[PDB]
RNA sequence: CGAAGGAUUUGGUGGAU
């Protein structure tokens, strides 16, 4: 007994009983009211696992610390619509985030270039530009890799001319007029090109001088890819493939400090894949086929630099590790760039694929189809397994016709035929 | 809603510091009111947000939801020093008088900081303060002897006594502005309210109730009760001329609006 | 401060303010006593039906509650009152300014602990006395002996011993002799909770860092140590149903259950109470049952029961998880709007900043329910700023309309179904809803837009019918006469609109000196009062379209006001913390009150015997009685100067 | 009319038959101050004699 | 060099693994009789791989 | 069946000690399947080994354990994924699995993916055992470790040169990294000194 | 048939 | 139409009857 009382033993409580004995009787009676339980009596090692389970009731490792997003659960939150401040009057044919600034560019058959300041809560419009008689099948930002001060917007539609809008210095906002230029000279190759509607912009390093400048790629009538200088517009070289050109994608392969080569990837409906070396007059350097490909519709690369994840200087140039190939049937073969055998054959979509785009880190593949409403899924990479929680039947997507990932922050924009750009934010980023 | 989450003129009124959201990240920028600067401080955390903005006489103190206070020198475009409280609760308000620096957390804990020494001097809790949405230091001499605090009502507290001294019936809604116009005369305003209560510190009686045409967002005072300029939620600026001279309720005398040529 | 016309009796909608609740047994019926600000409420554990309430409000808030058979001990400021059945019988006043903090009553002894680490001991004057009244002695614990007192606890089989638990450690004091008999060894962590185990000489102790310490005081040594990393213990309680179980409350709102025999966790209840409101302020197992009661600072009291094991054997192995059985709750924040549900005055609707809509019963049943927000198909909604109700067409279609803050559309609510309706009403002018009203027939709903437009819909079909565009600023009031002929509107621009609802034409327009803030329309008398920005109440008759009565005296903005059901009186509340009763026939103020908290809303009952008011603080509703309904009242004009002096 | 729970409507040879609440007849008083309704419980009379309401006419 | 480049190297390094679905272990019961359980664990690894 | 319902998997977590060999390998299978189904804290993973290695006596149990051990870290996908084992476990691991046993484990062509575990083991060797630095060189040749695993292994060896005395096996390890991915070695050196 | 778990009425003792 | 699904059945508790 740690402690003893002196008062209880001395005091005599009438029924006269001494305290300590009287205390013992009180202990007995309460022991009668409730039985004594067995737990009170009780007072590398193998019992480590048993102990640790007792310490905590939360057993899922926290995803905040993990730099890799969970495979199957996507933490995605909807934000305000981008077009809410100023709605469009036609479908959103293309989307593009500015490489560094927080701007989202929209275009369509409205013939209007609407640029919005994406903040997620207000989404106001910065400026607008109407191009009379020039539908916009695709628009995109461009930032010169060497002169960071050079911004530019290139736009094209079902026309034999292309429009370039300079945004350098204060032209974007302060200027009361827009400095625009029309590219309408192909220098004797007009037969190959019927329209500028399908075009992309990339960086070409002139190796012999080490100078780096932008190029504009176009789709020709008969497997022709015409390459033009971004600023001067001169015809540099042309690449030819066999069969009807369906789509092409661009990859960068760094060589050394300040040296990289620009590889053009083109695909035929057969899945026959051509790779031209644009630093060597566009000579073929590899040929292969899409395993089990037929009715190919789209091709894309990512995990490094690309049109959706442009670089800000030479040293950020990185090689894409992933390559996807869409199809009319709804299959999306995936290839690991690190005849090839696809890593996986994604088949959740059952309609023609129209948009394939990777995340800036190359961890997510978003495929969408314009054929049917809500045709959009997100695949976790390299697991190649579709996310389940999102999208749901209650998710408003409509006829998805444009998709874009922000360079940073994990923002997703999805436009539809109704002219609404809906914005979502990935909590992991 | 306006893209500018928060803003505050410098005491001279020549430089404006504002905070806006770029994509998912907040950026803080400064512009010269009298007459472009492309430099903005970028918060690397989407979760991090700016709760309080206060100029210093060329540094600006920024209250973070993280539970710490950042001192920002605009010229260097870098955070010179961060004052971190023990708790992680967001800072609700900030005020300064020279080296003195007082802030309040979501726990309603008062803190005292020294700019010169870079140290947390004292922290304390006062009963009868269930929330503290506003903190204002009374301009008494060169030292702090009392503090004006308001969440729904307004309370006066003595630093040395660590107790409330006087209480003023405030607005039903949370108090938004608690500027002290002159001695024994401080104006009060609440969110979503068109009424400003002018209270006498020494007595505690409502001297006047100033009325705006619409809900008041911001308040600016000229001289010593010479005039008060209030920004209305509708986007118009109302000016009150000599509000401290029927008499209980006064209306704005001059109204200023901005409209484009197109309309 | 005393009204000659009104008198308080009870607050509605509050079950617990956050103070730990005590439990006791009266024969075979077990009761729970809960603190509600300056009063308390006793509920029957079998059905949680209210039984008794305090006859009068304590001058100071109650800090600690203790229950013992017919007597419940409440401590507030420096004096402890003995209550039986809610009545005052004998009051204990301590001799020091230090307020009481904690209470312990065992045998014939009452122990009271003040903030200054002083314990006051009382004894019954007679052995057969019902309650202790005589003062025996005073015992004070110094800093050297221990830290601040955590609680006063008495273990079983201890003759005249008080097991005082302090922040530093546990201390034993023999109250008969007033001597320190035993001092426990110092503990590394801060102690926060202490609960006597049923077993002898062992007391469970909860720290601030998720440690439960089962200190055997007889042997003076630790027995067991349960670890809950990243948590602090708020309450403790053991199961007395013959099954060895332990309950841990935490500030995070999680209730954990351990089986001490098997040294394992049975089941965890997450977020039963809100963390911001202190989580689980108290949770107690009822003596001899699988019943555990829980409470929190969120104005909610919940109960959970452990069903019998589903396994014929190894029942201890297969323990059913605790199950929700019954509870109450109320607003977790002060209500924003109130209205009387029906003419009979049996139910009232209430809206709060907590985004929750509730229906409070007025009778002794004290039944309280949430309005279900589950949308119909053909998080909580933003808080309401305006609401109207009507009762002609209840049970056929929607009979309530509401306007939400920063929301462009109004939502409908069905009283009979107690669920959201299938209709939403848009302002159609890019403006926010600022006024909502309904016709007496219950077929039409009126919505006032911030841009000055009035849109008229149909309640049953939810289709726009009529739009009137006269006001250029926000419309702050809409009303229609019982005849459904002449409709009245007011706006912030200072004008009052008069329309012919049947013919859709202007009868006239009236401009007032100051902007209008609100409107109330008395259909029987055909009079409506207006709260003007100049701190005046203007009464206007629709028939003759002229100002009728103007009231002066309010020192600040008028928060709310209403007509008496008789149409003879108007009572208004203003930001100057006063309630003034105005006699319309003479146009003068007959009574004045000073409220500690500004009354945000004021509403008469349909009968007129009752008056309901809401204040800036408090999760309940202050309901008043109309004394003129029992006798005559003079209409002599109240003295302004004396009323100002009182304020 | 009535609030008695005993009355049926307020809330093989045997007729399940109990009293029902009903109004057999109603007329106005010629005094234009009351109207009486014949019912099962008896002749109810409703009047305006109290006139405790305030209904001003052409007031200023 | 920069930290985010190292983080992207970590992300590049992570490789896919065969995920487990509901119909991955159903066939085990078919061949559970008269089997050395070392081989059972080996088969579990094989299907998991 | 409960893979989709992550909440139900969590409640399955609370629900080797037997000397019988069959009982230990039975526990190995349960741990292996569940870990890939649901990721777990490294503390759970580290505590799991201490139980596996406590009564690891049967040879067949050792083989099945080692396959289980390699799997668990492959499921680990957080910072410290390839950090060194703590000292007590590493001493336990080598005792129940000598270096030659692991070298044989890496020798077989059908070795399961274990680079996460191997890299975490390599840093343990350098921290605690100076004699086995040569075994690191033999270890690296047998298994190709992925890029960032290589970078961290270059990272810790750099501290060894500054702290530990220069040794043949130490420089031969560097010489190996000079042979493979020479540019990456400069990056580690550039960032560290 | 799945395990019936009836929320049997519980009356206090 | 549509922010992290829709529809049908069903046990129990609570309030009325």
């Amino acid at each position: 007994a740690a402690w003893i009382d002196s008062d209880d033993e001395k005091i005599k409580v009438p029924i006269k009983i001494n305290g300590v004995h009287y205390i013992n009787r009180l202990r007995s009676q309460f022991e009668k009211i409730y039985p004594r339980p067995k737990w009170v009596d009780d007072e590398g090692d193998i019992n480590a696992l048993t102990k640790i389970l007792s310490t905590t009731y939360n057993y899922k490792d926290t995803l905040s610390n993990s730099k890799l997003l969970p495979p199957k659960k996507l933490d995605i939150v909807r934000l305000k619509d981008a077009n809410a401040s100023h709605p469009s009057h036609s479908a959103i044919q293309s989307l593009s985030f500015h490489p560094s600034k927080p701007l989202l560019l929209t275009g369509g058959y409205d013939k209007t270039l609407r640029i919005y300041h994406i903040d997620g809560k207000t989404n106001h419009l910065v400026t607008s530009l109407h191009l009379v008689g020039s539908p916009i099948q695709t628009c995109t930002f461009y930032t010169s890799l060497s002169n960071q001060n050079q911004q530019n917007i290139f736009t094209a539609g079902r026309r034999r001319y292309m429009h370039s809008w300079d945004l350098s210095l204060e032209n974007l906002t302060h200027s009361q007029t827009a400095k625009i230029e029309k590219f309408s000279r192909l220098y004797g190759h007009e037969s190959t090109q019927r329209s500028f509607e399908n075009f992309k912009v990339a960086h070409l390093q002139n190796s012999q001088t080490n100078s780096v400048h932008g190029i504009v790629l176009l789709q020709g009538n008969n497997g022709w890819i015409n390459i033009l200088h971004s600023t001067s517009g001169l015809w540099l070289m042309g690449c030819k493939i066999e069969g009807v050109i369906t789509d092409f994608c661009i990859d960068y392969q760094p060589i050394s400090r300040g040296k990289f080569r620009t590889i053009l990837i083109a695909v035929n409906a057969y899945g026959e894949v051509w790779e031209f070396d644009l630093n060597k007059n566009g000579h073929v350097i590899r040929r292969w086929k899409d395993q089990g490909g037929v009715g190919i519709t789209k091709i894309q690369v990512g995990g490094g630099t690309t049109t959706t994840c442009p670089a800000l200087q030479i040293s950020k140039i990185k090689q894409n590790r992933w390559l996807a190939v869409g199809s009319e049937s709804g299959f999306v073969n995936l290839y690991d760039r690190n005849t090839p055998t696809p890593v996986a054959a994604l088949d959740q979509l059952t309609t023609t694929i129209s948009n394939l785009q990777f995340s800036p880190d190359g961890q997510i593949l978003c495929m969408a189809s314009r054929a049917v409403k809500d045709a959009l899924r997100l695949v976790h990479l390299p697991s190649c397994s579709v996310f389940s929680n999102w999208p749901t039947s209650g998710t408003p997507l409509g006829k998805v016709t444009s998709v874009a990932f922000s360079p940073s922050g994990g923002l997703l924009a999805v436009g539809n035929e109704q002219g609404k750009v809906r914005l979502w934010k990935l909590n992991h980023y | 809603d306006s893209p500018v989450l928060q803003s505050a003129y410098d005491p001279s009124g020549q430089y404006l510091c504002y905070v806006t959201v770029a994509l998912d990240k907040q950026r803080v920028g400064v512009q010269p009111t009298q007459r472009w600067n492309e430099n903005f401080l970028y918060l690397e955390d989407s979760k991090l947000k700016v709760t309080c903005l206060k100029w210093v006489n060329v540094a600006i103190i920024l209250g973070m939801n993280n539970g710490e206070i950042w001192l920002y020198s605009v010229l260097a475009n870098e955070v010179t020093y961060k004052f971190t409280t023990g708790n992680s609760y967001e800072i609700k308000d900030i005020d300064l008088m020279g080296n003195q620096l007082w802030c309040i957390d979501s726990s309603d804990a008062f803190y005292q900081f020294d700019l010169l020494q870079f140290k947390l001097l004292q922290h304390f809790r006062i009963n009868n303060c269930v929330q503290l949405n506003k903190l204002t230091i009374v301009p008494a001499g060169d030292s702090v002897a009392q503090l004006l605090v308001a969440s729904h009502s307004i309370s006066l507290i003595d630093i040395e006594e660590k107790k409330v001294v006087m209480t003023f019936p405030g607005h039903v809604s949370p108090v938004s502005t608690l500027q002290v116009i002159t001695n024994e005369f401080f104006i009060s305003g609440a969110e979503g309210d068109r009424f400003l209560n002018v209270y006498d510190i020494h007595s505690g009686m409502t001297k006047c109730v100033l009325v705006a045409e619409s809900d008041i967002k911001e308040l600016s005072h000229s001289g010593q009760a010479d005039s008060i300029a209030v920004t209305t939620e509708d986007g118009s600026l109302e000016i009150f001329v000599d509000p401290l001279v029927g008499n209980k309720s006064k209306k704005s005398s001059k109204k200023i609006q901005i409209v484009s040529k197109d309309g | 401060k005393n009204s000659k016309i009104f008198s308080p009796f009870r607050i509605i909608g509050n079950v617990s303010n956050g103070v730990p609740f005590a439990t006791g047994t009266l024969g075979s019926t077990f009761y729970i006593v809960t603190c509600v600000g300056k009063t308390f409420q006793i509920y029957d554990a079998n059905t949680l039906h209210l039984l008794f309430v305090s006859e009068k409000e304590t001058p100071s808030s109650i800090v600690a509650l203790s229950a013992h058979f017919h007597y419940v001990y409440a401590a507030y400021e420096n004096k402890v009152g003995i209550y039986k059945r809610g009545i005052e019988e004998h009051l204990l006043e301590l001799e020091t300014d230090a307020n009481v903090e904690h209470l312990c009553i065992f045998g014939d002894y009452l122990c009271a602990s003040t903030d200054d680490n002083s314990i006051f001991i009382y004894k019954k004057s007679d052995p057969q006395d019902k309650y202790p009244s005589e003062f025996y002695t005073k015992l004070t614990v110094t800093e050297i002996q221990g830290g601040e007192i955590v609680s006063l606890q008495h273990l079983a089989t201890y003759l005249n011993k008080l097991t005082v638990v302090t922040k530093s450690n546990v201390l034993l004091f023999n109250v008969r002799t007033g001597k320190l008999v035993f001092t426990s060894n110092e503990f590394p962590d801060q102690i926060t909770t202490a609960e006597p185990a049923p077993v002898l000489d062992i007391i469970a102790l909860g720290t601030v860092t998720g440690e439960v310490i089962m200190f055997n005081m007889r042997k003076g040594k630790r027995i067991r140590t349960i670890k809950i990393p990243q948590s602090r213990i708020s309450s403790l309680s053991f199961r007395t149903d013959g099954s060895s179980h332990l309950s841990v409350g935490t500030s995070s709102g999680d209730l954990i259950f351990y089986d001490l025999d098997r040294r394992s966790r049975i089941h965890v209840l997450k977020n039963i109470h809100r963390e911001s409101y202190g989580g689980v302020t108290q949770a107690t197992f009822l003596n001899g049952q699988p019943i555990i009661v829980t409470s929190g600072g969120d104005n909610s009291l919940k109960e959970y029961v452990f069903d019998p094991s589903l396994s014929q054997g190894s029942g201890d192995v297969v323990v059913q998880p605790p199950r929700y059985l019954r509870s109450r709750g109320g607003h977790s924040q002060p209500p924003s709007y109130i209205a009387f549900a029906d003419s009979q005055s049996h139910f009232m609707l209430s809206a709060s900043k907590d985004r929750s809509l509730w229906s409070f019963s007025l009778r002794k049943d004290a039944q309280s329910q949430e309005m279900s927000q589950r949308l119909h198909k053909k998080s909580k909604f933003p808080e309401i700023v305006a609401l109207a109700i009507e009762n002609a067409r209840i049970g056929e279609w929607e009979n309530i309309i509401t306007a939400h803050k920063d929301e462009k559309f109004a939502r409908t609510w069905d009283m009979r179904n107690k669920r959201v309706g299938r209709w939403t009403f848009d302002t159609t002018d890019d403006g926010f809803v600022k006024s909502v009203a309904m016709s007496q027939c219950g077929n039409f709903g009126f919505i006032g837009s911030s841009n000055g437009s009035i849109t008229i819909y149909n309640m049953q079909s939810g289709i726009l019918r009529k739009k009137y565009k006269l006001h250029k600023r926000a419309v702050t009031g809409i009303s229609l006469d019982g005849m459904n002929r002449k409709m009245v509107s007011c706006g912030l621009d200072g004008i009052v609109g008069f329309y012919d609802f049947n013919k859709s034409t202007l009868l006239g327009k009236l401009k007032l000196d100051a902007p209008i803030t609100a409107m109330v329309y008395h259909r029987s008398s055909d009079l409506f009062a207006l709260a003007l920005d100049d701190l005046s109440i203007v009464v206007i008759d629709a028939v003759t379209q002229r100002v009728v009565r103007q009231l002066w005296g309010h020192s600040n903005r008028i928060t709310a006001f209403d007509f008496s059901p008789e149409g003879r009186w108007i009572v208004s509340a203003s930001l100057d913390s006063t309630i003034r009763t105005w006699d319309l026939p003479t146009g003068g103020c007959i009574d004045g009150i000073i409220v500690d908290n500004v009354a945000t809303n004021v509403k008469f009952s349909p009968n007129g015997d009752l008056l309901a008011t809401t204040h800036v603080t408090g999760n309940g509703i202050c309901i008043w009685t109309n004394r003129a309904q029992f006798k005559t009242v003079s209409t002599r004009t109240i003295d302004e100067s004396e009323f100002a002096r009182m304020a | 009319v009535s609030r008695n729970m005993a009355l049926n409507g307020t809330l093989l040879s045997t007729r399940k038959m109990r009293p029902e609440v009903r109004v057999t007849s109603v007329q106005f008083s010629p005094t234009a101050n009351a109207f009486a309704a014949a019912s099962t419980e008896g002749l109810l009379i409703y009047s305006t004699n109290d006139t405790i309401l305030f209904d001003p006419f052409d007031l200023d | 060099e920069d930290e985010e480049d190292i983080a992207l190297e970590f992300i590049n390094g992570e490789k896919k693994d065969k995920l487990v679905n509901m119909n991955s272990f159903t066939s085990m019961f078919d061949n559970i009789q008269n089997v050395q359980m070392d081989t059972f664990f080996d088969r579990v690894m094989k299907v998991l791989t | 069946f409960n893979s989709n319902n992550d909440e139900k998997l969590n409640q399955l977590v609370p629900i080797l000690a037997s000397k019988s060999k069959d009982c230990q390998i039975a526990a190995h299978t349960i741990l292996v399947v569940f870990a890939t189904a649901l990721p777990l804290k490294k503390t759970i993973i580290l505590a799991a080994m201490e139980t596996i290695l406590s009564n690891l006596d049967a040879k067949e149990a050792k083989h099945s354990a080692l396959l289980t051990i390699c799997k668990l870290f492959q499921t680990l996908k957080g910072q410290g994924n390839v950090d060194q084992l703590p000292s007590k476990i590493f001493k336990l691991f080598d005792s129940k699995f000598d270096t030659v046993s692991i070298l044989t484990f890496l020798d077989k062509e059908d070795k399961p993916v274990c680079d996460k575990f191997i890299t975490s083991y390599t840093r343990s060797i350098a921290r605690y055992d100076r004699s086995k630095l040569n075994i690191i060189l033999s270890l690296l040749k047998k298994i190709r470790l992925e890029r960032y695993e290589v970078r961290l292994i270059i990272t810790d060896l750099i501290y060894l040169s500054e702290i530990l005395e220069d040794k043949s096996q130490l420089v031969e390890l560097f010489e190996y990294f000079i042979s493979i991915n020479e540019d990456l070695v400069l990056k580690c050196l550039k960032s560290l000194g | 048939p799945k395990v019936v778990r009836e929320a049997k009425k519980v009356e206090m003792t």
